[PDB]
């Protein structure tokens, strides 16, 4: 994954998008959608899919959201008001810790 | 014959009956396009993304909004009503009289 | 307030006082109506008077 100060973008396009596959990559700690149902995904189509990744703390995830401010929020990744989309956050200490 | 066909505003009293009925059914229409702080204005394109208990928050702001479109309709076209109603009591006063 | 919620509350104030302009349009619609009663039939007894 790469590092919350140069997030990676990932384009989605021309595919059949299964949104059950991925309740399955943890504990699932943290699935917050906006404009948009968690369990209607399944029954809609987009015009364009983009998924950005990136590493940060726990306590870091909260400012993954709309309106939020702080070090994450406005120096590393920063989201729109009007925002669409869902967040999905997991706990990998497993992963990435020494 | 001669003065009412060249003088095209002759009628210009009837036609003004006709006109306000049909600009306030076309101002009916065109307020179905507003949203009333909603996410959308198609009712159908709500309970399609949202569930039960946001798309319930989402429909009553439409619903009330329209509410009060239509009573706007009839309050005035009630007070049209009563003007012309004053209008006919004096043609038939004129058809007795005169 | 942030932007998603200040505009919910920022429409409840626009509603709230466009329904105040409302109600006086239609009380200045009824109130019209008098007065022009009482016009025409000044208008009348000029004519007869």
């Amino acid at each position: 994954f790469a590092s919350v100060y140069a997030w990676n973008r990932k384009r989605i396009s021309n595919c059949v998008a299964d949104y059950s596959v991925l309740y399955n990559l943890a504990p699932f700690f943290t699935f917050k959608c906006y404009g948009v149902s968690p369990t209607k995904l399944n029954d809609l189509c987009f015009t364009n899919v983009y998924a950005d990744s990136f590493v940060i703390r726990g306590d870091e995830v909260r400012q993954i959201a709309p309106g939020q401010t702080g070090n994450i929020a406005d120096y590393n990744y920063k989201l729109p008001d009007d925002f669409t989309g869902c967040v999905i956050a997991w706990n990998s200490n497993k992963l990435d810790s020494k | 014959q001669d003065s009412l066909s060249s003088t095209p505003s002759a009628l210009g009293k009837l036609q003004d009956v006709v006109n306000h009925n049909a600009q306030a059914l076309n101002t009916l229409v065109k307020q179905l396009s507003s949203k009333f702080g909603a996410i959308s204005s198609v009712l159908n394109d709500i309970f399609s993304r949202l569930d039960k208990p946001e798309a319930e928050v989402q429909i009553d702001r439409l619903i009330t909004g329209r509410l009060q479109s239509l009573q706007t309709y009839v309050t005035q076209q009630l007070i049209r009503a009563a003007e012309i109603r004053a209008s006919a009591n004096l043609a038939a006063t004129k058809m007795s009289e005169c």
